[PDB]
RNA sequence: CCGCCGGGCAGCUUCCGGGAAACCAAAGUCUUUGGGUUCCGGGGGGAGUAUGGUUGCAAAGCUGAAACUUAAAGGAAUUGACGGAAGGGCACCACCAGGAGUGGAGCCUGCGGCUUAAUUUGACUCAACACGGGAAACCUCACCCGGCCCGGACACGGACAGGAUUGACAGAUUGAUAGCUCUUUCUCGAUUCCGUGGGUGGUGGUGCAUGGCCGUUCUUAGUUGGUGGAGCGAUUUGUCUGGUUAAUUCCGAUAACGAACGAGACUCUGGCAUGCUAACUAGUUACGCGACCCCCGAGCGGUCGGCGUCCCCCAACUUCUUAGAGGGACAAGUGGCGUUCAGCCACCCGAGAUUGAGCAAUAACAGGUCUGUGAUGCCCUUAGAUGUCCGGGGCUGCACGCGCGCUACACUGACUGGCUCAGCGUGUGCCUACCCUACGCCGGCAGGCGCGGGUAACCCGUUGAACCCCAUUCGUGAUGGGGAUCGGGGAUUGCAAUUAUUCCCCAUGAACGAGGAAUUCCCAGUAAGUGCGGGUCAUAAGCUUGCGUUGAUUAAGUCCCUGCCCUUUGUACACACCGCC
């Protein structure tokens, strides 16, 4: 048939990063949390859902997977 | 032919379908006794009530 | 196949068939396929005669190795004795009933009732 | 002439008896082994060679090895099957006698090739080539340039929580508002994820691994058994010289007699049925004509010819329409011809014995089909997946080659008025989003925009067609035929037509003035033309399959070519002459 070159740039599979995720939770003294970033505007995302600094991006995850913006 | 080949055969497939139609004057039993006796075989029975 | 199908084609006359047959195409304990067909008694092989006579049927049969066809081809003595046999007479048979009396020239005499 | 006899040349016939068999009064008398005696063979070639001897004037004659190689060579008969063998018979995929073409041009699309990343691909004489229903933008589609997506069943393992990552609204990007991925993180929450085995598909592979289905040898006449009879027995007759027949179909001769499948009979179909049963989902018919009715027309007026309607109907009926039961047509009569049978031919009455398909045996064939099949053997492949797709692309590409089509070449015709005759279908409202269309306006037209009937014999729809038919131009000019190739607009289908989608409107305006070598098609409502349906369809056909319509010429026989059947025969062929050598 052919037999498949392939031009040598393999592409990744990419592991949607590692990350613990829940360390950083602002427990000041006593038992209350609430720290500050971007927002999204959403529903079941609501008031809590929270933001970012990547190269870019940013994104919202709580209408389950339903809802990431465009930054 | 299934597939391609060979000289080009075809049936030809048939199915009639005669409509014979009864017109008559009646109640509500001399309709029900003689259409629900002699049904039977592969044969569809209609009913109109009046004129159209 | 053998002791099979002749158990099936022995029984089907056994019934009470006019005749019948039996087709046992496909690989057959070879890497060839052959085509084996016992036979046996009456069969009427064309005309619009076969289509209300004939009881045809085509089986296949998945095995261990691979695909072989039944073909079941029974010939209906309802000819005979149906009980009305529709048509009964494959067209081409007709029977004559026979003069059954028809007995005396004799003188003449005559009779009152 | 009629006999006999010896010894000669010969013949037929036979269960002597022989004989592998063919055959043989003798090849008889042979495992029941020997009457006498002469010669001579021991698988085939090498080889009747080499060498030796001898004879010969010599050709050569006579005598006459081996190494080596070799598995059969051979003989008799059997079926085959093929003869540039023979009789018989037959097919318009054969010819004759023709017409129509075809093969020439342009165009269409079928293939070949080249080219191309890609022009996926099956199909290779016939029985591959508008064929795979194969008219493809997207799907199709598999294939390429990409690119996404996972739909990894299942189990077996691994993952309780500082939540296994179920599932993520603005940007980097990317094609994509693909969290498919690079931080952020906010939820479903026992799903998830990672191994292992194992699948699951695959329009992957293999039709010489198969089922079915198909194609065909082949709508050709053939094939088979029971009993007899023949052969030790494979086998053979029955199963056939001849006449016949579309047809081992029949009769008869007849070691065969009577049977079975194919043919035939059958089914569907197509035509005669003022014969029957009927029919507002036919027609209706003609009335009765009761009318409207306008001079629609005739006619002063009575009266009439006539479309339309006013119908309805409690007319009347089946004249055509429809579809049920029926009948008939059956070489049935007569005259030839004929073995005076089987039939054939002519004529009568009348459809003269044949209107046309489907069904189609034994037995075949690496025919075709794995891409019609949730039929599938095995093989591959199996996540980066040949799993399914999105986007695009290709399947359409072009110096050449062939294959089926259409349109022409014109004036028995071209375009310009007009008249006017159907049939088979088909249609909505359908398995997942979708028709058939009547009648209003608008627009030239494509069309557009209005509105109406339609499970239909009602609505489309007296299906209001083309040829055809009739009314004027034209004048034999590549012209007004023809009508390609492009310029430009405008509609429509479609989310999208670039890769002119399809259509219209303009505009350009080609080769072809009858086709070189070949070759298929067929006999009666036949060829041809001619539209029209159906199928294919969102869009849509130059494709087929049906349907009428207009409708010819000519064969009505032969085997002259090609190819088929039987019989006899020959055959070193049995991968069957496309052989063997
Ligand atoms: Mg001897
Ligand atoms: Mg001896
Ligand atoms: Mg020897």
């Amino acid at each position: 048939k052919k037999s498949y070159t392939t031009p040598k740039k393999n592409k990744h599979k990419r592991k949607k990063v590692k990350l613990a995720v829940l360390k950083y939770y602002k427990v000041d003294e006593n038992g209350k949390i609430s720290r500050l970033r971007r927002e999204c505007p959403s529903d079941e995302c609501g008031a809590g859902v929270f933001m970012a600094s990547h190269f870019d991006r940013h994104y919202c995850g709580k209408c389950c997977l339903t809802y990431c913006f465009n930054k | 032919t299934p597939c391609g080949e060979g000289s080009k055969t075809w049936d030809r497939f048939q199915m009639r379908i005669p409509k014979r139609l009864i017109d008559l004057h009646s109640p509500s039993e001399i309709v029900k006794q003689i259409t629900s006796i002699s049904i039977e075989p592969g044969v569809e029975v209609e009913v109109t009530i009046a004129d159209a | 196949v053998r002791r099979a199908c002749y158990g099936v084609l022995r029984f089907i006359m056994e019934s009470g068939a006019k005749g019948c047959e039996v087709v046992v195409s496909g690989k057959l304990r070879g890497q060839r396929a052959k085509s084996m067909k016992f036979v046996d008694g009456l069969m009427i092989h064309s005309g619009d005669p076969v289509n209300y006579y004939v009881d045809t049927a085509v089986r296949h049969v998945l095995l261990r190795q691979g695909v072989l066809g039944i073909k079941v081809k029974i010939m209906l003595p309802w000819d005979p004795t149906g009980k009305i046999g529709p048509k009964k007479p494959l067209p081409d048979h007709v029977s004559i009933v026979e003069p059954k009396d028809e007995i005396l020239p004799t003188t003449p005499i005559s009779e009152q009732k």
